[PDB]
């Protein structure tokens, strides 16, 4: 309960403690205690470090809720993460249920969203939407700014690059009154854009005896969950039904598939629904798993960033975790006897009898 | 077996504690201080970041 | 030829004459000339050299040699039985369990002949030769069967007239000496292993449909070779714990009991409890603590007597596991959530009226009132072989104890208030479940625990002023000085200070010194089906209660003041720094009687 | 039958799924 | 094996007839909705009428003259037994030809005489007992001789049939049980009423005798880990299986009550169960929406299928005077089924 340092509303700090946050970040502690008194904030940090929490703990603080008056406007780049800052303010305001809020993105009928905001059940206080179908609906008068009092911009750098997102911007924010609170943030600010423990293992072999032999070693090492990189889609899509054949459940995500399937089955893996998912270098950086504790490389990279961008998705945080990798080419030892020079880390062979399950729990 | 082998009773708990009072020769200070704030409180301004005077 | 020998001795007993006039078949029933008629079924009989009678659909077969039982008498007495176990079943050995009637029919017999003689003098001696025969010649054979769960209910059903103690003996010699030096059960036992891990590997919330009955039928014929590993990979992997409670809703007494057993050999096995690094205790206590406290929250059939009987006893030497399970026991099960982070608004709030304590609780995201059946059936174990002082003084005593090694104070000083609040959460437990008389009857009064015990006066009162003040307002017979007379009060030193202010300090409370009246206001217009039946039945019946308490109290403290340096100090020294120093509406309290008590 | 038995039981035997029903 | 292909036959592209009932041309009209239920349905003894009873609260029945329902009539009639109060299940009387006795999750026990020729079902009589008694299952001695009427709690009611049905006995279900809040979830009479096979939710089953019309208690077993769902007893008289929700379905020899034969293959929930008329085919109708067709003598699967998530809950039924059954179709529709060149197994 490191938010009850903040001195903020009893409510809101439960909603924030069954939401898991124990101890700020320190963007958090750095920003929140000087937005709260509702300066302008420009926020540059790295991505994933809970810059969305920032703005959403201070705009959740110092609203009142108004019925029918709109003071809270976010805007972003994209519908998906549209919906993620929703979800967002949605899970902040648990245990607020005067405010209400809202999202806006292409794809809906412009009737629908006109009939939500004059819907006293649905009349928001907080708004998130892309800068279009917001300039669409305020050139309308489909919704009133005349009382906004936040304005949030999150990755700010490409809506002030591209030129109509930019103007969207500038249209909504010029039909807000001009005493408001301002923010914005992002992950990259660069100079030209009111008062501002890991295992790790490898096996060199023969390609025809890869099938078999992860289903071997995927028969007796104890594991919570497994990943399987491959190096192209056709060979991950037919290993994984063969392995779904295999009476072991698992999954499948890389490119030349619609986004909307790859975002199902990510957010399905993600919540324990199966043990085994397969996936290329599309996943090689950014992911964030903690219960995977063995990784089996079914294709080496070609060069050692990539392969230990991929070993990156094991030992989350400074955790324990596994990793066993196939060599069947020149290029793999060429990659494995180069990893070593770089990371100063002893690859070893991995021994036939098998490893203590202990050294990886 | 052994574990079923401790004696359980309420004659065990009793394990009788020490008087409050302390006979005159940083966890120690620590030790003294919590066990003697019942008996002679207001006889504390002499620790003052020190050894206990007495 | 064995069943055959046994049969008419197993229709003797159990009896099953009585109700073998109903194997009968339904009649051939047809209309004809609009009117009912009714005939029986025709059937012819053929001889064939198979040995096992059938009915193929038309006719009965049935084995030639019609005089094959000639050679051979039923026996006419359970010691017949015996004598004749001694060649049969010695011979026929581990493979009795290729034939289950058998050992169903064996285990009835043993339940009639045990329950024919209940008032006798000499059950023990039935029970002995039962004890034994089932060690020699049944167990070995129902740790052989394939998912066939009702033989093991039945053989259990059986059991279950032992001592504890020896069936935790034929449980572990069937483990440590049986397993090995054995061929046909080895096989059997590794088949079991070997299985259970690879469903083990494929335990999914999205595969449990499937995957809990397998688990559910492999568990319940074969435990006490299949659980070990599930009980591993639960003490050291993260969700499998969730999902094992999750399936426990199916499998039958026999697993219970094993299960139990295995839980207390983990529990026992030689390990070392704290983690290697320093003085942080290890990874696995932990998640054994959350699977024990899952289990008595979930499956109410479970019977952990013994491991509250494992508490109670490792606490004396001041076991770290023991207060781990006790503090997961009373806050999962219990729903006793700490007072650490409390607003004032909160915590004036938690002691009130009873609607809006209520409401309070249900805010700081504490269930206590929801889960009073489970805590009921807990405090219901505690309450046999009388463990509930020993555990009080126990953990009295240990703190103290704590308070006297030597660490870091940064552990030291986390360690000690830790032990502090476990002790207060499971006194709110225990006056929360134990009521009217039976606290008075299993609560250890008062004058013996503060003179023979030496309990420091707070912690006394801690847990006395509630039950004087129910036995003071309704029944007036009685007077304070009087209920509580005889007491030594031994740190106080009650020369220098009038009796009458001491007990008239460490007897009120808060929820009788201080009526806000606002947020009594507050609730009812918020509130503002049946209209929540009625505002909770006009809830402001609690605030004219409150507000004649606080009348009451108030006329006393007139007279009281009335009647009252060196007591100034006293005061400061034995009656508001302790009170002080305790949970925070001690604080507020003393804060409130300091002023409205004096000039 | 002894010497097969015991081994088949200590060791045990992997039964093949999807194990070399295919390649590449 | 001619067993097996008999199954595949009466599975093929011809020999089966959709029954032709008031839903069925509902489904053809809104698709050439929500659908309510099929409460009970329960043949008559001689295997020449059927009846069974939607969730709308109209109780169609059909007097089998034809084999894909050519010239059968149907005495359809409208919500029965009130008109709030749907009817959830019916015994047929084995005594005469016509009479049925309904109950409707309520006090009244409802006696009507369906008649044939014209469309008229007229209530004969109604039976009461206690305000408070809810009444919800009726059954009769395939002897008719006595007649039972259960509660879900803490009510047994048997009455005579044969001397106008006087009130004989009564029985609290607390005594049978004796164990925290059971809940009686399915009955079944013996072959010859002797005794009163009772499945209670705890997993308890329990024998009741019901010789001289006084109820009393023979015995109790653990038969199950969960409720028992159905209990169904072979036209034999020599093994009586038992169905429950974990995953069991084992037969219990009749002569000595102990287990014999256990069906393993399954690993979902049972619904309901049936057995043909020859005591030879058992048919499972699991949770998972699929039916499975087993052989009682040797116990190893003989027939597969799936429902395909149309209809999910399903219904089975084996004809008692031939070797048909039907079975649910896709929207709440039953669908015949025969060979229509062989009337039983043994002609085959």
């Amino acid at each position: 309960t490191g938010f009850k340092d903040f001195l903020l509303k009893p409510e809101l700090s439960r909603a924030i403690i069954d939401c898991g946050f124990e101890h700020p970040s320190e963007v958090q502690q750095h920003t929140i205690p000087q937005s709260i008194h509702g300066t302008d904030v420009l926020c540059q940090a790295k991505s994933g470090l809970g810059k969305t929490a920032v703005f959403v703990l201070s705009t959740l603080q110092q609203l009142d809720p108004v019925p029918g008056e709109v003071a809270v406007v976010v805007i972003c780049n994209a519908r998906e993460l549209a919906y993620q800052i929703r979800n967002e303010y949605l899970r902040f305001s648990k245990y607020m249920p005067d405010v209400k809020t809202a999202v806006f993105y292409g794809g809906t009928p412009i009737s629908k969203d006109a009939e939500l905001l004059k819907n006293k059940d649905t009349a928001p206080h907080i708004v998130v939407a892309t800068p279009g179908r917001l300039k669409a609906l305020v050139r309308e008068k489909y919704i009133d700014l005349s009382h906004v009092k936040n304005f949030v911009i999150d990755e700010c750098d490409k809506v002030l690059e591209e030129l109509d997102m930019r103007r969207d911007v500038q249209e909504i924010f010029r039909a807000t009154p001009r005493d408001k609170q301002v923010m914005m943030f992002s992950a990259t600010l660069s100079q030209e854009i009111q008062n501002p423990g890991l295992q790790q293992y490898y096996i060199k072999l023969e390609e025809r005896e890869k099938n078999r032999k992860l289903a071997q070693l995927l028969d007796d090492l104890e594991f919570n969950q497994v990943i399987i990189f491959v190096k192209s889609t056709t060979r991950a899509n037919e290993l994984t039904k063969l392995l779904n054949a295999s009476n072991f459940p698992a999954i499948t995500v890389h490119g030349h598939m619609k986004q909307e399937e790859r975002i199902a089955r990510y957010k399905a893996f993600k919540d324990f629904e199966k043990r085994i998912c397969v996936s290329t270098d599309v996943f090689g950086r950014g992911i964030d798993i903690e219960r995977i504790n063995l990784a089996i490389n079914y294709d080496l990279t070609n060069e050692a960033d990539q392969y230990l961008h991929r070993v990156g998705r094991a030992g989350r945080f400074g955790t324990k975790g596994l990793a066993i990798s196939f060599v069947s080419s020149k290029e793999d030892e060429e990659v494995l006897a180069k990893i070593q020079e770089r990371f100063d880390v002893k690859i070893a062979e991995f021994p036939e009898e098998g490893i203590d399950p202990s050294t990886y729990l | 077996n052994n574990v079923w082998k401790i004696p359980t009773g309420l004659d065990k708990i009793e394990q009788e504690v020490k008087k409050p009072e302390g006979v005159y020769e940083i966890i120690r200070q620590w030790q003294t201080l919590r066990f003697l704030r019942s008996r002679y409180l207001f006889d504390f301004d002499k620790v003052n970041e020190k050894t206990g005077v007495d | 030829v064995f069943e055959y020998l046994l049969n008419p001795l197993y229709t003797s007993m159990t009896s099953s004459g009585e109700s073998k006039d109903m194997a009968t078949a339904l009649m051939i029933t047809r209309i004809d000339n609009g009117i009912l008629a009714h005939k029986p079924r025709l059937i012819h009989k053929y001889k064939t050299h198979e040995p096992f009678e059938s009915l193929e659909l038309n006719s009965s077969y049935v084995f030639y040699y019609s005089e094959w039982n000639s050679n051979l008498t039923p026996f006419a007495s359970v010691n017949d039985l015996f004598e004749n176990s001694h060649i049969y079943l010695s011979i026929i050995g581990p493979y009795l369990g290729r034939i289950p009637t058998l050992l169903s029919k064996i285990s009835r017999i043993g339940v009639a002949d045990i329950q024919k003689n209940h008032g006798s003098e000499s059950l023990h001696v039935t029970i002995d030769k039962w004890i034994d025969y089932v060690r020699k010649f049944i167990f070995p054979a129902t740790s052989l069967l394939q998912n066939n769960p009702i033989a093991t209910s039945e053989v259990y059903e059986l059991m279950k007239f032992f001592p504890f103690e020896k069936r935790y003996f034929i449980y572990n010699e069937m483990m440590t000496k049986l397993s090995q030096d054995i061929l046909p059960l080895k096989v059997s036992f590794n088949k079991a292993e070997r299985e259970a891990k690879s469903i083990l590997k494929a335990l999914s919330i999205d595969t449990i449909a499937k995957e809990s009955r397998r688990f559910a039928k492999l568990i319940s014929t074969n435990p006490l070779a299949s659980l070990v590993p599930a009980v591993k990979q639960i003490e050291n992997y993260d969700k499998v714990s969730e999902l094992v409670v999750y399936t426990t809703k199916y499998f039958n007494d026999f697993a219970y009991d094993v299960l139990q057993f295995v839980l207390l050999l983990r529990l026992t096995y030689n390990r070392p409890a704290v983690q290697f690094d320093g003085v942080n205790q290890a990874m696995w206590v932990q998640r054994l603590s959350i699977f024990i406290a899952g289990l008595a929250k979930n499956c109410p059939n479970m019977d952990i007597s013994n491991i509250i009987t494992y508490i109670l006893k490792t606490l004396h030497n001041g076991n770290i596991i023991a207060v781990s399970i006790l503090k997961e026991l009373i806050i999962t099960v219990g729903g006793i959530r700490d007072l650490n982070e409390v607003n004032m608004k909160q915590l004036l709030m938690l002691n009130s009226g009873s609607p809006l304590k209520q409401y309070a609780r249900h805010l700081i995201y504490d269930f206590r009132d929801d889960n009073s059946v489970i805590s009921s059936r807990l405090t219901s174990f505690f309450t046999d072989q009388s463990a509930i002082s020993e555990i009080i003084l126990l953990l009295y005593t240990l703190n103290l104890k704590a308070n006297t090694q030597n660490s870091h104070y940064k552990i030291l000083s986390t360690r000690c208030d830790e032990m502090n609040t476990l002790l207060w959460s499971f006194i709110e437990l225990i006056k929360h479940c134990l009521k009217g008389k039976a606290f008075e009857e299993n609560v250890l009064p008062f004058v013996e625990l503060n003179n023979r015990f030496h309990l420091s006066t707070p912690w006394t009162f801690h847990i006395w002023r509630d039950y004087l003040d129910n036995q003071l307002n309704s029944n007036e017979n009685f007077s304070i000085d009087e209920l509580i007379e005889g007491a030594e009060f031994s740190d106080v030193d009650l020369t220098k200070i009038s009796k009458d202010l001491f007990t008239t300090f460490w007897r009120l409370s808060l929820y009788d010194i201080h009526f806000d009246k606002s947020l009594y206001d507050e609730r009812k217009n918020a509130l503002s089906k049946h209209l929540i039946q009625n505002q909770i039945k006009d809830i402001l019946v609690t605030g004219i209660s409150h507000q004649r308490a606080f009348k009451k109290t108030s006329e006393f403290i007139s007279e009281k003041s009335n009647v009252w340096e060196d007591q100034i100090k006293i005061f400061l020294q034995n009656c508001v720094v302790p009170r002080v120093l305790f949970s925070p509406s001690d604080a507020l309290f003393s804060s409130f009687f300091i002023f409205m008590a004096f000039r | 039958l002894e010497t097969e038995l015991e081994e088949e039981s200590t060791k045990g035997v992997e039964n093949p799924l999807a194990m070399a029903a295919a390649l590449s | 094996s001619v067993t097996s292909k008999y199954l595949q036959s009466t599975f093929s592209k011809g020999n089966t007839s959709h029954i032709e009932d008031k839903r069925f041309i509902h489904v053809s009209s809104r698709s050439h909705i929500t659908p309510n239920e099929i409460l009970s349905l329960k043949f008559h003894v001689s295997g020449s009428s059927m009846a069974y009873s939607r969730m709308d609260g109209s109780l169609t029945v059909w007097f089998i003259k034809d084999a894909s329902f050519d010239k059968s009539v149907e005495v359809y009639i409208p919500d029965c037994c009130g008109s709030d109060k749907l009817a959830t299940d019916l015994s047929w009387n084995p005594t005469s030809l016509n009479q049925i006795a309904v109950v409707s999750n309520s006090s009244e026990i409802s006696l009507l005489l369906i008649n044939e020729k014209s469309l008229t079902a007229s209530k004969l009589r109604t039976l009461s007992l206690g305000s408070k008694t809810k009444v919800n299952t009726c059954l009769y001695d395939p002897l008719g001789n006595w007649l039972l009427a259960a509660t879900k709690s803490e009510k047994i009611y048997l009455f005579d049939v044969k001397k106008d049905h006087s009130s004989v006995c009564s029985l609290n279900i607390s005594d049978i049980s004796q164990e925290d809040n059971d809940v009686v979830y399915s009955l079944a009479w013996s072959n010859g009423g002797s005794h009163i096979f009772i499945g209670f939710k705890s997993g308890y089953l329990a024998i009741l005798k019901a010789k001289h019309g006084i109820l009393e208690v023979c015995t109790k077993i653990k038969a199950h880990t969960g409720p028992i769902t159905e209990i169904k007893m072979d036209p034999w008289g020599r093994n009586f299986i038992t169905g429950s929700i974990d995953g069991n379905c084992y037969v219990w020899n009749m002569k000595s009550l102990c287990c014999e034969l256990i069906i393993n293959d399954l690993n979902s929930a049972v619904t309901t169960l049936d057995v043909c008329h020859l005591g030879k085919i058992l048919g499972i109708c699991t949770e998972d929406e699929m039916v499975y067709f087993y052989d009682l003598n040797s116990g190893n699967l003989l027939h597969s299928k799936s429902l395909a998530n149309y209809k999910t809950d399903p219904v089975l039924k084996f004809y008692p005077d031939k070797s048909w059954y039907i079975m649910s179709g896709k929207n709440d529709t039953l669908s015949n089924h025969f060979v229509k060149n062989e009337k039983n197994l043994i002609t085959y």
